[PDB]
């Protein structure tokens, strides 16, 4: 019948006690029980749901085989799936990994005795892979997050106790909009075999009557403490996720409201995350776009320990996102064979993780519209048309005109700066461009030369800015930016200072950066009649 | 009797224990009869306060072991308030009932009762305030005060308040007879840092779980800036680096080498990575100094050596004498000769408890008044420790000198001039080191009278010193380093560059064309 | 010489919270806490009239 | 009714292919009509079988902006009441703000639950729900820019951000907004997934002017 899977590899047994008035409190040793089970019952065929009467020292039991593993001789590892189907059977051997779990009645004081085995309800599901999450890019941060947070819950508890340590209980994610910082929270909530998450939107706590707001924030932990006082360590994890934290938990001490509610909620949460009493089985998630307004106290270790930054993807991630989004389309044979994803990834320079999806939507929208022709030529819908739908490459090319980046807004200036075209009416230009390329390469290869500055000067009207733009464009660096008078016009002085400061500051993110400054002279308000000009901007630049 | 102070885990804070014990509980050790014959009242109100993450909550939790009888009651600030009208006020005056009754019955034999408000600042904000919502937030505090001041002879109560921010609280709680003693609990010292390691690492040490390789003293030395909270955080980071070597999270399934579990052990490098993960909000980050000197000191000539010995003379000078409580020096030379690094060398070699630097980078971007404030902040702060080294970088830039007007900001100049002449408060000494590159300008503003002594630092000129630096840089092979100098000898014997430019040229030539034709060319154009 | 530095005055807003009547007390207040003893009586009518119908 | 083997269009269709641009009565603006109908409504006419095979959610946002007195409200009103959907839930500009400490934000939460519950009950055969924000640019300003000593400018924006695209999915509503000045709306409201299609409505062409005269008289 089985062919090959003829032995019982690992057997998990719900050991209910026979008669519940007889409940023996003495510790029950899984090793003794396994040895007795093998010794008394050997070379028998067992299937899932076979019930058995086990007489051990006069204390009977109702053994139920919840699950059975069937393995063939010669399998070094038990890669065969533990099958819950009654069809699978095996022959008991002296090597059967016999796991006992308490019965449905939970009456049996089973012990792990040097059983280096998966914990009873090890949350992380022993066979689990990052590719199955469905998140393209960000293949490194999962390492940080899973290593620091969930690495310590899987491991058997007694040794962890020997370490004399307590689990972490905080997790924070922050970044600019649309980078994918909500998907993670959701799938972590859904894929981890824990209780259902207790979702709360940001300003959903506050309430009319005095003293009802705080009451609500301490109803969330009620089940956790209720459970913890009873079952102690063998609790399964509770997870509660805060969405969009900075709405309510601002730095206390401001004059935010005029009533004094924010302080109270901050106070309650602070008291309860660490407090006098120990919980040791809870985990809280956060999302936000600004890390700077959270009250400092939250960030001390013991509360929101690990903090992870989510930034815009690179090219590889872009390719991965196209791979994930356009998944079903391909395997359902709805896709033309002409599209090659690498080129798409190449085109979309500054696209964020949330924009690619709109691209897909638009591309499909063109496809479907070709058939329906809403309006004038109505009613053409028929089986033939819809039976051969396929998107084509030019649809995506067309789609690029609808979706537009949000961060790639300053490079457009650069490409339009050379609208006039370029001409090589002299040798000189070639020499200059070559020299610039030499320098660009040089900064690329080196490690210790982390800052290089150049200047271009010549008579007015000589066509300087365009040359710099052409030098810049051909580098291919991830990060390019331009500061020109057109941007700063109409602002107030302090705003100018702030803007330039911010520009330099966010120019410190990518490994490689190129920054262009146009017509310094006009930036500083030079007029020779005085002469007069603004010292502060000058000094700022000179420092920077 | 079954107690001694050693037996509990609070590390470092020993003095505070002595002070609190002497202030709070000493009076109630004796039989009562003495104290009335001594005509002294007992202290009733206590305040503990400090920055986030100092350990206070651990003290409030544990102290109930030492302090006999039964149990201090515990409450959280925001639990007190309530929905019904009048309930919230009732709640506070419900806590005092038991002790009141027992006392009222038994007289002075009453067992001492303790109550602790964790997180006091929740509701006891300053009652003389406005906003004119529902006035519950006033009634509450009034109630406590009534029960706390006109106690009507209730002398068996100590109320303990825990906070992170003293300022918020009503001044009408901070007065004699009500919250008398306020104990500040600040960051631990190095020795306390060691005890914190000791207490945190106890269990893991007994059980043979850390490799003997590790040596706590050096870890304590490195971690210059950490509260206890971070210390257990670091411990768990190190442990995690250990645990993650067997269990390969994500890749594959859970692959547990059952054998290696028995041999699990933390090691030093794990601790270093753990260090690399965590970062204090301690924030001063004076490692600034070392990044300034990251280009390093090769000691290419005797001049640097002489200068260094002179600096050593001054540091000894300020350390030893008691009448020299303030010394200032100026360091001037050509631009790019390299000056800031040398002062940094002196400072870092000094090894005083206390150092900071001021540089335009951190000053960048504020408005003028904020500059003024910052500068004042830093000076006042510097006056605390007995011995202090402070450095001022590129004064001319701090004053915004531009020769067109010439225009510059007067107020900052005046502030600096006044500051440099301030002898510190009693029994402190200070050493202030200022560098500049535009000596003549300083002459002509005529503030040159505030500097005790001045040091010149001429840039290098002789081809031999070039040979020294380039052998240090390992620019080329030996024959290369000889041939270049031989060619330079006749190409352009007269020579005046600096140092920074030399390094820059060396690197450019190293990549592009390490023969003569580039390095020597650039050196000639520069010279 | 001079410019701007601190200004406003006539401009502010306030929210407003609210408590509740005390008598309210616990939900059990007339036709709530009495339903415990009123049920035993009603069980008495049920019974005595079970005797009636039998 | 039931979907036969033959792929015929939806039983309770929304657009009804006996439909025409000259029925609206809006003259002038013509290409913009093409765009809006192409991008938004197209996904909802084809059979659900293919569109679910196409694993794309419909667009859930519309924004209209332009100078004063150009026809924005006309577009909104017409689209409101010649489709096959439930009555729109109109809200004027500052209608949401409320007195007590937690009444405004409950008021934002009030708008959506009907679609939420009905979506839970049935699923992909839901009737469409429409909600119209008139004059978006009063309360939804950039976060952290106004001092807002009265903290309503942040709670409102956060509530709407959380609930339009949050941890729980919902794909049977359509929200459409009107404004005169799109430069002050918070930037997080203008990414794909929220208010995808944005349309400028400009002054009319001469030929459009002829069309308008034709309509009016
Ligand atoms: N790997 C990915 N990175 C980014 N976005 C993704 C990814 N995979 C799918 N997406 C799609 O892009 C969207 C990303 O937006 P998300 O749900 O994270 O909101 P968000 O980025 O948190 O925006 P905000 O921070 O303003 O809430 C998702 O709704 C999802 O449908
Ligand atoms: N070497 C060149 N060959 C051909 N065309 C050029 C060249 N350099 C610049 N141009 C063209 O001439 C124009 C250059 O004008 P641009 O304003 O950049 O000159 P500029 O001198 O930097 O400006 P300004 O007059 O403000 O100083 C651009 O339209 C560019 O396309
Ligand atoms: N013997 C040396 N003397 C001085 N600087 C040296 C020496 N050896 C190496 N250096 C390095 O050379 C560099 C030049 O010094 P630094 O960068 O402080 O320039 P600087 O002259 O202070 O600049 P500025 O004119 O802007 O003040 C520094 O990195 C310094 O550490
Ligand atoms: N393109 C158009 N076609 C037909 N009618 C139009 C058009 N533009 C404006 N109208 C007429 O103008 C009237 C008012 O238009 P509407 O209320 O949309 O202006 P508005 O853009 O809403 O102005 P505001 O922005 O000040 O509210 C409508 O009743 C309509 O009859
Ligand atoms: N000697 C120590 N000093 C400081 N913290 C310690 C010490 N020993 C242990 N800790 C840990 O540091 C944490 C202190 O938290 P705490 O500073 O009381 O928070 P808060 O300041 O908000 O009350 C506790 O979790 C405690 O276990």
């Amino acid at each position: 019948y089985s062919g090959k899977q003829s032995y019982l590899g690992s057997i998990d047994i719900d050991i209910s006690f026979r008669a519940r008035g007889k409940a023996v409190s003495t510790v029950f040793d899984q090793d003794e029980l396994a040895k007795q089970f093998v010794r008394c019952y050997e070379s028998q065929i067992f299937s899932p749901t076979q019930y058995l009467i086990m007489e051990f020292q006069g204390h009977f039991f109702d053994l139920k085989i919840r699950n059975v593993q069937a393995i063939d001789l010669g399998d070094i590892e038990p890669t065969s799936a533990v099958a819950t189907g009654i069809e699978t059977k095996g022959i008991l051997t002296k090597q059967t990994q016999i796991n006992f779990f308490k019965g449905r009645d939970g009456l049996v004081n089973l012990k792990s005795s040097n059983s280096l085995r998966p914990r009873s309800n090890a949350v992380i599901r022993p066979d689990f892979k990052f590719e199955d999450l469905g998140v393209g890019g960000l293949d490194k941060e999962f390492t940080k997050i899973f290593r620091r947070a969930f690495a310590s819950r899987i491991f058997p508890p007694s040794v962890i106790e020997k370490l004399g340590i307590s689990h972490v209980k905080g997790l924070l994610l922050y970044g600019p909009p649309g980078t994918g910082k909500t998907l993670i929270a959701r799938k972590i909530g859904t894929m981890l075999n824990a209780k259902e998450p207790k979702i709360v939107n940001g300003p959903e706590i506050l309430s009319k009557y005095v003293g009802s707001s705080e009451e609500n924030i301490r109803n969330l932990f009620k089940d956790a403490e209720a459970e913890y006082r009873a079952k102690g360590e063998e609790s399964s994890l509770h997870i509660i996720i805060f969405d969009e934290l900075d709405s309510v938990f601002k730095q206390r001490g401001s004059r935010g409201d005029g009533t004094g509610v924010g302080d109270n909620v901050v106070n309650q949460l602070l008291a309860k995350m660490d407090g006098v009493d120990q919980l040791n089985n809870i985990l809280v998630i956060g999302m936000t776009n600004r890390k700077d307004l959270i009250d400092s106290a939250l960030l001390r270790p013991g509360r929101f320990e690990v903090q992870v930054e989510i930034h815009l993807p690179d090219e590889k991630g872009r390719l991965q996102i196209f791979d994930i989004q356009t998944k079903k389309m391909r395997e359902n044979n709805m896709m033309s064979d002409d599209v090659n994803l690498a080129e798409l990834a190449a085109l979309t320079k500054n696209f964020s993780g949330a924009e690619i999806e709109g691209l897909v939507k638009s591309a499909s929208s063109f496809a479907i519209n070709k058939t329906v022709n809403i309006g004038k030529g109505a009613t053409k819908l028929n089986t033939k048309d819809i039976a051969k739908l396929k998107v084509t490459r030019e649809d995506f090319l067309n789609a690029l005109n609808d979706v537009t980046p949000a961060f790639g807004i300053s490079e457009e200036d650069l490409k339009t700066c050379v609208e006039g075209g370029m001409m090589l009416y002299s040798e000189r230009v070639n020499s200059i461009l070559k020299n610039g390329a030499r320098y660009v390469r040089q900064v690329r290869e080196s490690d210790k030369s982390r800052l290089v500055s150049l200047l271009i000067h010549g008579p007015a009207g000589s066509g300087k800015t365009a040359l710099a733009a052409e030098i810049a464009l051909k580098s291919g660096f991830p990060f390019i930016r331009l500061i020109s008078p057109n941007e700063l016009s109409g602002m107030s002085e302090s705003a100018k200072i702030a803007y330039i400061d911010n520009t330099f500051r966010d120019a410190y993110k990518s490994p490689l950066n190129i920054l262009v400054i146009d017509s310094l002279e006009t930036l500083v308000d030079w007029v020779p009649i005085g002469p007069r000009f603004s010292n502060n901007i000058l000094q700022m630049l000179k420092v920077a | 009797p079954d107690f001694k102070f050693e037996d509990l885990g609070v590390g470092g804070l020993d003095k505070e224990f002595t002070k609190i014990f002497r202030r709070a509980f000493a009076s109630r050790i004796f039989p009562p009869s003495v104290i009335e014959k001594l005509g002294i009242s007992h202290v009733k109100g206590l305040l503990l306060y400090g920055p986030p993450g100092t350990g206070k909550t651990l003290i409030a939790r544990k102290i109930g072991t030492m302090l006999n009888a039964k149990e201090p009651k515990i409450v959280n600030g925001p639990e007190i308030l309530s929905k019904y009208v009048g309930s919230s006020e009732e709640n506070i005056r419900n806590l005092f009932k038991d002790a009141e009754a027992e006392y009222r019955a038994k007289g002075e034999e009453s067992s001492l009762h303790i109550i602790i408000f964790d997180e006091l600042d929740s509701v006891f904000k300053q009652r003389g305030s406005r906003g004119d919502g529902t006035g519950v937030g006033d009634n509450v505090v009034n109630q406590l005060l009534a029960k706390m001041d006109g106690v009507d002879q209730l002398n068996n109560i100590l109320v303990i308040g825990m906070t992170n921010r003293k300022d918020l609280i009503d001044s009408a709680l901070l007065r004699p007879g009500r919250f008398e003693v306020q104990v500040e609990i600040h960051l631990p010292d190095e020795k306390g840092r060691l005890q914190i390691f000791d207490i945190q690492t106890k269990k893991m040490r007994e059980n043979n779980m850390m490799s003997d390789d590790v040596n706590l003293a050096e870890l304590a030395a490195l971690t210059k800036n950490f509260s206890g909270a971070e210390i257990e955080g670091l411990v768990k980071s190190a442990s995690s680096f250990a645990i993650n070597k067997t269990v390969n999270i994500g890749k594959g399934a859970t692959k547990l080498n059952t054998k290696d579990i028995a041999k699990l052990k933390v090691t030093r490098e794990d601790f270093l990575n753990a260090l690399n993960d965590v970062t204090p909000a301690f924030g001063i980050s004076e490692e600034d100094l070392k990044t300034c000197v990251e280009g390093g000191m090769m000691l290419y000539s005797e001049r640097v050596n002489s200068i260094l010995k002179n600096g050593a003379r001054y540091v000894r000078q300020v350390r030893e004498s008691d009448k020299s409580r303030l010394v200032s020096l100026l360091i001037h030379g050509p631009a790019g000769s390299g000056k800031t690094a040398l002062a940094a060398e002196i400072a870092l070699k000094s090894g005083f408890p206390f150092i900071r630097l001021i540089s335009p980078n951190e000053l960048s971007g504020m408005s003028e008044s904020a500059k003024i404030a910052y500068i004042d902040n830093t000076f006042r702060d510097a006056y605390k420790s007995p011995l202090n080294i402070l450095v001022i970088d590129s004064l001319e830039t701090l004053v915004d000198w531009v020769p067109i007007g010439p225009r510059f900001s007067n107020n900052i100049l005046q502030m600096l001039k006044v500051a440099l002449k301030r002898k510190p408060p009693q029994d402190r000494r200070l050493l202030i080191m200022t560098t500049t590159s535009a000596y003549s300008v300083l002459q002509q503003m005529d503030i040159l009278s505030c500097f005790d002594n001045e040091i010149a630092v001429p840039n290098m000129t002789n081809l031999d010193e070039l040979n020294n630096v380039m052998i240090e840089s390992n620019f080329l092979d030996d024959a290369g380093r000889v041939k270049v100098i031989n060619e330079l000898s006749r190409s352009c014997p007269n020579f005046n560059v600096g140092i920074k430019k030399t390094l820059t040229n060396i690197e450019t030539a190293r990549h592009d064309e390490d023969p003569v034709n580039e390095l020597v060319e650039l050196m000639t154009q520069s010279a | 010489e001079v410019e701007a530095a601190i200004s406003d005055v006539g401009g502010q807003q306030i929210f407003s919270q609210a408590l509740l009547n005390a008598n309210r007390r616990g939900e059990a207040k007339t036709a709530l806490a009495e339903v415990q003893a009123r049920h035993q009586e009603l069980l008495k009518l049920e019974k005595s009239m079970a005797e009636l119908t039998q």
